[PDB]
């Protein structure tokens, strides 16, 4: 399991903003757990 | 074999050329790799199933 | 008793029975419900 993420400030808050941007391999996890779900956390 | 330990084996240096020859095995065998050569490896894990 | 069988690397906390006939076999054993987790002559 592994995240690309990127985090930043914004004029735009609601709907996504236009422009170029990548984001990076903040996090790899060689766990071998079979995800198949997920689900947001306040 | 249904619940089998895998055991990430992580952070850490070995020599494999004592397993290789170690008569410990009734059958040892080496895939990717030819299994003299098992002492110049490095690897991000190994899986010890 | 405690060596017995349940993919590349499959592996979770579960086990189910193998379909050996049309049956829904429920986990339950039977003619072409042959239960999955065999006992080994160790
Ligand atoms: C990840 O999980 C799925 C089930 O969620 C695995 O699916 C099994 O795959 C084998 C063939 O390799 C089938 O015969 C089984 O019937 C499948 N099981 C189920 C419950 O559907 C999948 O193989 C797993 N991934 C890996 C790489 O093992």
């Amino acid at each position: 399991f592994k995240i690309y993420s990127k985090h930043t400030p914004i004029n735009l808050v609601r709907d996504l903003p236009q422009g170029f941007s990548a984001l990076e391999p903040l996090v790899d996890l060689p766990i071998g757990i079979n995800i198949t779900r997920f689900q947001t956390l306040l | 074999v249904y619940a089998w330990n895998r055991k990430r084996i992580s952070n850490c240096v070995a020599d494999y050329s004592v397993l290789y020859n170690s008569a410990s095995f009734s059958t040892f065998k080496c895939y990717g790799v030819s299994p003299t050569k098992l002492n110049d490896l490095c690897f991000t894990n190994v899986y010890a199933d | 008793y405690n060596y017995r069988y349940r993919k590349p690397f499959e592996r979770d906390i579960s086990t189910e029975i193998y379909q050996a006939g049309s049956k829904p076999c429920n986990g339950v054993e039977g003619f072409n419900c042959y239960f999955p987790l065999q006992s080994y002559g160790f």
